């Protein structure tokens, strides 16, 4: 039961990493102003009707102190101080010693900053790893292409494996960009990083993402996924407790680690089925893919038992599994926060399929593309991390090409 | 010579005459005197051996009256002792006037009634007769048999009448106990009504006076303590006593009286059953249900499951799962509501959770057949309707109740499928195209003109069901609800026996007059209702070979060009010639059938026939 | 001479009339003849029925016996002392024969032959076969029977109602007679064994029958186990006052006048009794949290102790259990949401069994002390150890999955900081052979991660809402009525039961839970998961001298030669037998799905399972 | 059932529908503020297909108020305050020409405006039109509007319309004749109305009251459930034997139920324009005056079997539709109101013929060319319907 600490990187992370600690905010009582509300007595227990006391589990993600107050363990870096005065001045409990100011737009200037001053990086993170007692994963919000989350969020995830030995489980939460210049191989230079200094990833398209709520909209998409995971964290029930529960039971292989995620929009029959359309996915699909792991959330409280249980059944005919996967569909019955009216009903899947053969592969051919038409010492080392990422990200697109057939029994 | 006769009536010895002579004078007056004595011992052995705790309680206040006898015997031999010692000077003449004129007329009487019981000890609207031990049944009846055997006697009557007032006071006792409270207490058998809500209450007729053998008058008072019961189980009230009192008929077994108080009673039993079942089960807003759930009173209910579940109900009971019909139904008809301790839900929204909807494996045109001597055939509708409401609207009641609602849902579904065969038929886009030939032009303007009228006969003859029969029949039922409840919230149609008989005539005519009670006439409303339907899902098909008959339409929706467009259109033609004349072949036979049973049974079915055969011809 | 037969009624031999001791009849001949004499025998039947009735009052005058039959002798005196007053005066006045003598003694034989008959059943087994032999006769017709039945039973029912009395107003037992039907077992084990109910002991006279049966045995646990000196106290005063001031005793009360108080004074203690249990004793916030913690509702705090205590739980059974698991425990609660609640004092551990040794992750146990709280509430072992028994079946799931997660971390930094990194020739080899030990990890995982959902909500969670909150908070089946329709109780949502019914609804849900389908031509279905969790406790356990290897792998090639192609030779052969050994325990896993699934299709229970686990 | 949404077009479409809307309110008692009445939950009628069920418990209709002009919404907008205001849609058209050309630039933003009304509603099963066949806001922008909404529904959503033909500006021949070719092709039921006609019956503002009576009671099985007539499909199922027969007409009644349905068949209460010898196709008579004594209609149905005209290929059959009474209003007397199809509407379409081949031989950029070609195609599309007219009546029906 060890806590989580948040890397907000980039331009992206931080209106998403906004959003991610207004609903953390809402869902656990507390304001913006970081006072504790009283906590509501919960109706699986009623009193003699004649006709403080805290359930939950936020220490995860905010810190305590004597006069009650809740500090998110989030830090903050970016380029320009804008984006960042934004972020504080919305949400006041934010810690200001964990604001750290300074434009990079590429993966070069990202990456020699990262080098310049490690020192002021590295004693940021081991800071919050004093207030903690226990500590046992990091998580990330960075943009694979863009602003400079790309380039210092490469770095930053680094030296968290030199530093602890890489032993702290990596969510890296990272934002795919939409279909510009710097655009193609802004990707293929963090994605070898991406698949060597991490442990999961959820993979979030933008221009498949205003497909499915129909840019403040578009980050409230991504908040409601990533607090979704955490919701058996924070309220504990029977099963996955940890981060490390949830992602083993979902990643079979260390090379397999990238995994989709899906919004349902009612019951709660119906809901199972809803969340097995193609068309709710964040990521792109193409053919039929064949699904290795799946996870179906249902955090909004369901007292109706024997009914999940047809839908499971029901979801399991409709989906084409790897023939070396068993066929286990796996539901959580996460529950409903005190705090948040209990009428509506929510719904999150996320999944390990073989659709990342297209995403990948729509990288690879736009990047050998433009540096045959395109195209001091410093064009040697460009060009050989050109050819070590080009046969890096292959290695994990024949393994998903070779994950369909029935392999791995020798 | 005289004081050994003074001990002989005692039941003892004289030492010259019998046991407990030869030298007879002209004593013949004493000829007849040891004969009266000689019997006076019968009386005394008939108490020793029949006061037991067997043999019935009636007979044991019997016991103590002739025991009371037995000292009113002993009382007039002290006279007869003074009559021996003094000075009377008067013997052999006035001793036989004395002892026989105020006790032989009790004596006689009094051992014959005896010795019938040691007779009969040696032999040994429901059932169980077989009376064991003669305890109380047969003695109570030959007391009547004694009175009738010796009619024309004032002197003799008047005992036998006041005999018969104290033996059976107490029988009285739990005969006014029945009738008043319900309590059936007796701790041998040894009463009428005999505790085992059908097969509870057997009346044993064996042990019958004559008085209570009419068929009539047995079920005055068997139902008078069981409609009492009724009112006993449900609110409670061991012992009730209303704060008021009752007359308590007290008389005898024999009188004017008693068929005045037994059906004074019985009103009574009534109008306490009755005044639970109008106000406090309240039994108007039951029978207001009924007609929502099984008549359809408001069908906006069903009409909402039926086009929703309208692919499901077309097909075969193997291509449908039973789950998936079911969990329909409940969204739209039920609501799930909490049923927190608290809360009192009224009857409205107890039956309405209680319904289920079966489709098990028969048909609407068997269950009619076997009464008497596609999905949406076999539906039906089932009401556990709890206690004590399922002692009126019993299962005789909601057979007869339930199977009226298979038919108005078959026809309601068959006014479904015209109503959505008549929107392809005319406004579609395969069906009516433009530039097509005239030679399919009028096939297709054929085919709307007898779906027209094929449509408007299922829109007249339900007309008629949910009109003529279901709706006038119920304006009569619901009169003589209201204007019954009116009169009960007076007080603290009159008869709980007559309210189950009116409803059941309800039902039947219902049954009778919607053509599914008569051999031809089923056979005739089965043949038309499958023709329509056989017609129904021929319009279906035509929408894929009306494809091929227009060759823009095809060019649009992808044998082309060939005689076969000709051939292929005379088969259309052929197949549709003959549902036309076979529209017509079942209709005349239809017609001629309401013609032949309109006309002798029901003048209601004959309105259909004056207004069906002026519509068809026409 | 009729002097001498008033000398003979009395029991007195004059120099004619003489007896015997017992059993004799009255022979005296010669008199006058068989005339006189024949006469004189049924009124000398009058006068053998006096004495040998007159000896067994005098031997049993109120001695030799201690029963309720000492109040029938009081009954058997008072006729006698008034037979002996009625012979006096029918021979005050002068008698002329001795047939008005037997005119007047005529009324009294059916007194004394009834007085007779149930003297001569004394000796004999005297329980209930005198008090109901005289209630059988108690409703008969014959009313100089029914006369001397109801004088008879009416002061021998007082001894008897003395003991009812006392149940109902003060909730004690004074019987010592073998006698009313609350008997005390003297195996005092819990509050099942003592008091029981016999229904065989149950009179004809007592109309209720079982309403006195809950309102004694509720007294003594509102007297004794949860004291309450206050209510009791007030209860004594008033109901005992109400039946002794206006109706002078039960006895003189008739029978609608017994229901209306025992009715009346039934719902009074039920009303009491329901308020300490969920006011002040708060049985379902208790039941619920019986949950949380037997039943790992919440795991946070169970997946905390396996964290900071996996240095503890590795010894044997040689931990002091006061100093340690206290440690243990209390940090624990600190890193876990349990910190906050309320209830935290009542939340104790220990090991159990420590005699055994066997491991220190076998023996944990967690425990909710229940102290006072003053209810038992009927907790005893047979409601306990099958409900530590399913704690522990649960403590195995929730250790192999602490232990195969921390295997997932354990061997992505090993790909990471080991095996990418090693020559660039040989990780071909390496990275297909750790590719089958994380995804074997992976087909583990899954197996219990749905076991679990399958126990933790189909099994425990749905039978707690029926058993549990439906019995208590919901109504049962069960009415319909409008109350206005005829002429400091306060009603509650808590479905107001007795201790006989408060037991069952949690006997039952705790039965229904390690019963209920696979928990209990082949083994049974709870040794069948054992075998498979063996499987993955040797699977672990032979995984970390694949892990141990890897690493010094890396150690050969940053250090390097004939003498090091011999060493590395044998170090990938430790390799191959090993990836082999693999393979033994993942068909054994794929045994798995064959005998299971064909034991799980033979039950309708079980048939969701088969597709899922 | 299933819900209906309704579409008011045009100047003389909102005027009907504020009357129309005002009096399906006061049969449910819901008052003229958007809050409700107590029933004199637990309520037997379904408002719920014509209006919004709200969280506050507020009544909205579902109705669109489509027009050039601000003049006549300000005063369905303060007389009834209930209307919700995006449903509402705004800004001079005299013809047909320049009224058409609002529908078409204006398309997408009134398909997106009626989407909203899709998904407020659980099954659909009718649409509603009530406009005037005749002038330029109504017939022009709403001859667009039932276009766009048939492709994309395409035949499973019903089209009723309630239009109103004109009595008699000199240009009204000119538009008349190409809004009926769009109500042929592409509109499901049609009723007609005659302004002349409406004004006899009461003996402008008169004869809205009366349209209101009639396009209310149609759907008052629909509304209040009853034994049959449920839903909307089975009423029109009966009046519509073949769908290029369409065109519908109605019947006014103003005490006994044998003498109201005698007096709901007399030429003399009708609300068309009605000739010498009519024969009717089809007929349907709502007693909606709780009539309960079912002797009275059985003397009334078999009486007019054997009495009216009847066309030889169709059934003769008189339905009669027992209508339930509004509790919230007050019990008047028995109400009748009879719907049917006729021979009785070839008088005012030849009338319309009359009037546009005399204008044609009288001839009152690139816009001429076009205009003829649609004077020619609307004019054989309205003659096809008078040769069906006159076809069906005969013998030559029934055969090739």
């Amino acid at each position: 039961p060890g806590e989580t600490i948040t890397l907000q990187v980039g331009q992206c992370g931080n209106q998403v990493g906004l959003q991610y600690w207004q609903q953390l905010a809402t869902e656990h009582g507390i304001q913006s102003d970081g006072s504790s509300t009283p906590y509501p007595k919960d109706i699986n227990d009623l009193q003699l009707q004649e006709l403080k006391y805290r359930n939950d589990h936020p220490e995860l993600f905010f810190t305590l102190s004597d006069s009650n107050t809740y500090t998110p363990r989030s830090i903050l870096i970016d380029m320009e101080p804008s984006v960042i005065a934004k972020s504080t001045s919305a949400l006041p409990m934010f810690n200001p010693r964990n604001v750290h100011l300074s434009a990079a737009n590429n993966w070069i200037n990202g990456y020699k900053y990262g080098t310049e001053e490690e020192e002021t990086l590295l004693n940021l993170i081991d800071r919050e790893v004093d207030k903690c007692d226990n500590l046992s994963n990091f998580q990330l919000f960075h943009s694979v292409a863009g602003g400079t989350g790309s380039g210092v969020g490469s770095k930053m995830l680094e030296v968290i494996s030199d530093r602890y030995g890489h032993k702290k489980l990596l969510n890296t939460f990272s934002i795919f960009p939409s279909n510009v210049v710097v655009q193609p191989y802004n990707t293929i230079l963090t994605l070898k990083r991406l698949i060597d200094y991490s442990d999961a990833t959820f993979v979030f398209h933008n221009d498949s993402l205003n497909r499915i709520e129909n840019f403040l909209g578009a980050n409230k998409l991504i908040a409601l996924v990533s607090a979704s995971v955490s919701n058996p964290l924070r309220f504990p029930g029977y099963m996955y407790s940890s981060m490390e529960s949830i992602v083993s039971n979902l990643i079979p292989t260390p090379d397999l680690k990238f995994l989709t995620s899906s919004i349902a929009p009612l019951n709660e029959y119906d809901m199972l089925l809803e969340l097995s359309n193609d068309r709710y996915k964040t990521n792109r699909v193409g053919g039929d893919t064949s699904y290795i792991s799946m996870l179906n959330y249902l955090i909004g409280y369901n007292l109706d038992q024997r009914e999940i249980r047809k839908g499971i059944l029901k979801s399991q005919q409709r989906i084409s599994f790897v023939p070396w996967v068993a066929r286990s569909v796996l539901v959580v019955h996460g529950k409903k926060s005190p705090y948040l009216k209990n009428t509506n009903l929510e719904g999150i899947q996320v999944t390990n399929n073989t659709s990342m053969i297209d995403v990948f592969t729509k990288i690879l051919k736009q990047f050998d593309l433009l540096i045959k038409r395109k195209a001091v010492e410093e064009e040697n080392e460009v060009m050989e991390m050109f050819n070590e990422s080009r046969e890096s990200v292959k290695s994990i697109i024949d393994e998903y090409k070779a994950c369909k057939e029935i392999t791995y029994l020798d | 010579i005289i004081r050994e006769l003074l001990f002989t009536l005692l039941g003892h010895e004289g030492h010259y005459i019998q046991y407990s002579n030869l030298d007879i004078s002209l004593k013949v007056i004493t000829k007849k005197l040891v004969k009266f004595g000689k019997f006076y011992s019968g009386l005394k052995s008939f108490i020793q051996v029949f006061d037991n705790n067997k043999f019935g309680k009636i007979v044991q206040k019997f016991c103590s009256e002739v025991r009371k006898f037995l000292s009113s015997y002993q009382q007039v031999l002290i006279n007869v002792e003074h009559e021996f010692k003094f000075n009377k000077n008067f013997n052999l003449n006035m001793l036989d006037s004395l002892l026989h004129q105020e006790i032989s007329n009790e004596m006689t009487h009094l051992y014959q009634i005896g010795i019938e019981i040691s007779r009969i000890t040696e032999e040994r609207n429901l059932y169980y007769g077989k009376f064991d031990c003669c305890k109380g049944g047969l003695l109570l009846q030959v007391i009547q048999e004694r009175m009738v055997y010796y009619k024309g006697d004032p002197t003799s009557l008047d005992f036998l009448t006041q005999l018969f007032d104290i033996v059976s006071s107490d029988y009285i006792g739990m005969l006014n106990q029945w009738l008043l409270e319900g309590v059936i207490n007796d701790p041998f058998d040894e009463f009428m009504i005999r505790e085992k809500w059908n097969e509870l209450f057997l009346i044993k007729i064996d042990g019958l006076l004559n008085q209570f053998q009419n068929s009539t008058i047995q079920s005055k008072i068997l139902n008078t303590g069981k409609y009492l019961n009724i009112f006993k189980r449900c609110t409670g009230l061991h012992n009730f006593e209303s704060l008021k009192e009752k007359l308590t008929t007290i008389t005898s077994l024999a009188a004017p009286d008693l068929e005045l108080k037994i059906d004074e009673f019985y009103h009574r039993a009534n109008k306490m059953l009755m005044k639970l079942l109008f106000d406090g089960y309240n039994f108007p807003s039951v029978v207001n249900i009924f007609q929502r759930l099984f008549l359809f009173a408001d069908s906006f209910q069903i009409d909402n499951f039926i086009d929703s579940t309208f692919s499901e109900l077309k097909r075969g009971k193997l291509k449908i799962s039973v789950s998936r019909l079911q969990k329909q139904y409940d969204d739209i008809f039920k609501e799930k509501i909490e049923n927190k301790v608290g809360v009192r839900p009224s009857v409205y929204d107890v039956l309405k959770k209680n319904q289920k909807l079966s489709v098990t494996s028969e048909s609407l045109y068997k269950v009619v057949e076997e009464l008497m001597e596609p999905t949406i055939t076999s539906v039906d509708l089932t009401i556990p309707l709890p206690f004590p409401l399922n002692l009126v609207l019993n299962q005789q009641l909601s057979y007869q109740y339930e199977i009226m609602f298979k038919l108005l849902i078959n026809i309601k579904f068959i006014s479904k499928y015209n109503s959505s065969n008549w929107q392809e038929m005319n406004y579609s886009k395969i069906w009516t195209n433009s530039h097509f030939n005239s030679s399919v032009k009028k096939w297709i303007l054929r085919c709307r003109v007898l779906h027209s009228r094929i449509c408007s006969f299922i829109h007249e003859l339900e007309n008629y069901i949910v009109h003529d029969v279901i709706e006038h029949n119920f304006e009569e039922i619901k009169n003589l609800i209201h204007t019954t409840a009116t009169n009960l919230a007076t007080s603290e149609i009159s008869t709980v026996e007559q309210l189950i008989q009116k409803f059941l005539d309800y039902s039947s005519t219902l049954l009778n007059d919607s053509l599914l009670t008569r051999e031809e006439s089923l056979r005739q409303l089965r043949k038309m209702l499958d023709f329509i339907f056989h017609f129904n899902n021929y319009i279906v098909q035509v929408k894929k070979v009306l494809v091929l008959l227009n060759h823009e339409l095809f060019n649009e929706y992808s044998p082309m060009d060939q005689e076969s467009i000709d051939k292929r259109f005379a088969n259309l033609s052929d197949t549709f010639l003959m549902q036309y004349e076979k529209f017509g072949e079942n209709l005349v036979t239809f017609l001629a059938t309401i013609k032949q049973v309109g006309e002798r049974e029901n003048q209601g079915l004959l309105e259909l026939s004056n207004r069906l055969e002026l519509c068809f011809p026409e | 001479i009729l002097t001498y037969l008033p000398y003979t009624m009395l029991g007195s031999d004059s120099k004619i009339f003489t007896f015997s001791n017992n059993y004799t009849r009255l022979e005296i001949p010669k008199d006058i003849n068989n005339s006189f004499s024949s006469l004189l025998r049924e009124v000398f039947e009058f006068a053998i029925l006096y004495k040998q009735l007159a000896i067994v009052v005098d031997r049993y005058k109120g001695t030799l016996v201690s029963a309720i039959k000492t109040a029938y002798i009081a009954i058997l005196e008072a006729q006698l002392n008034k037979y002996v007053n009625d012979i006096n005066n029918i021979f005050n006045n002068k008698p002329n024969s001795i047939l008005v003598v037997y005119n007047s003694i005529f009324p009294w034989i059916s007194i004394l032959r009834f007085l007779y008959r149930v003297s001569n059943r004394l000796n004999r087994l005297d329980g209930y076969e005198f008090l109901t032999f005289i209630y059988s006769f108690t409703n008969h017709g014959d009313p100089k029977i029914r006369g001397i039945a109801v004088t008879a039973f009416t002061e021998v029912v007082k001894p008897y109602y003395n003991i009812v009395e006392h149940w109902i107003v003060k909730g004690e037992l004074i019987d010592n007679n073998n006698e009313f039907f609350i008997i005390f077992d003297q195996e005092q084990n819990e509050f099942n064994s003592i008091i029981k109910l016999l229904p065989k002991k149950i009179p004809a006279f007592i109309k209720s029958s079982d309403k006195i049966f809950q309102i004694g045995k509720t007294l003594i646990f509102l007297n004794k186990y949860c004291r309450e000196l206050k209510w009791v106290n007030q209860y004594n005063v008033k109901y005992s006052a109400i039946l002794f001031n206006n109706h002078q005793g039960l006895a003189s009360m008739t029978t609608n006048e017994m229901i209306k108080l025992i009715d009346s004074q039934y719902n009074e203690i039920l009303t009491f009794l329901t308020q300490i249990i969920q006011g002040n004793n708060k049985l379902f916030t208790h039941v619920y949290n019986f949950k949380r913690f037997y039943f790992m509702e919440t795991n946070d705090f169970i997946d905390a102790i396996m964290v900071k205590g996996k240095d503890v739980f590795n010894e044997s059974s040689v931990n002091i259990s006061s100093t340690y698991l206290r440690k243990v425990l209390q940090d624990a609660i600190q890193i876990s949401s349990v910190k906050n609640f309320e209830y935290v004092d009542r939340l104790d551990s220990r090991v159990l069994n420590p005699q055994h040794g066997n491991l220190g992750w076998e023996s944990f146990t967690i425990e909710y002390k229940i102290d006072d709280l003053p209810m038992s509430y009927l907790f005893e072992g047979h409601q306990h150890l099958q409900y530590l028994k399913m704690f522990h079946f649960l403590w195995k799931l929730r250790q192999l999955n602490n232990l195969l997660n921390w295997h997932f971390e354990m061997f992505n930094e090993l790909n990471h900081n080991v095996v990418t990194k090693l020559s660039s020739r040989n990780r071909r080899p390496l990275a297909k052979s750790l590719s089958i030990i994380t995804s074997i990890r992976f087909h583990f995982t899954q197996f219990l991660n749905e076991l679990i959902a399958y126990l933790s909500y189909d099994v425990i969670e749905e039978n707690f809402q029926q058993h549990i909150v439906r019995k208590l908070f919901y109504n049962k089946n069960d009415l319909l009525l409008n109350k206005s329709f005829m002429n400091d109780l306060p009603k509650f949502n808590v479905n107001l039961l007795t201790i006989d019914e408060l037991v069952e609804l949690h006997g039952t849900y705790i039965d229904s839970i390690i019963n209920s389908s696979l928990l209990n031509t082949n083994i049974s279905y709870i040794d069948q998961i054992f075998n498979i969790l063996q499987t993955i406790f040797n699977f672990i356990n032979t995984s970390q001298e694949f892990y141990s290897l890897v690493v010094t792998f890396g150690l050969l090639v940053r250090s390097d030669e004939l003498e090091q192609d011999q060493e590395d030779l044998e170090f990938q052969l430790h390799k191959i037998k090993r990836k082999i050994y693999k393979d033994i325990y993942q068909h054994d896993y794929k045994r798995q799905l064959n005998d299971l699934k064909n034991d799980l299709n033979r039950d309708y229970n079980l048939k969701d399972l088969s597709k899922l686990l």
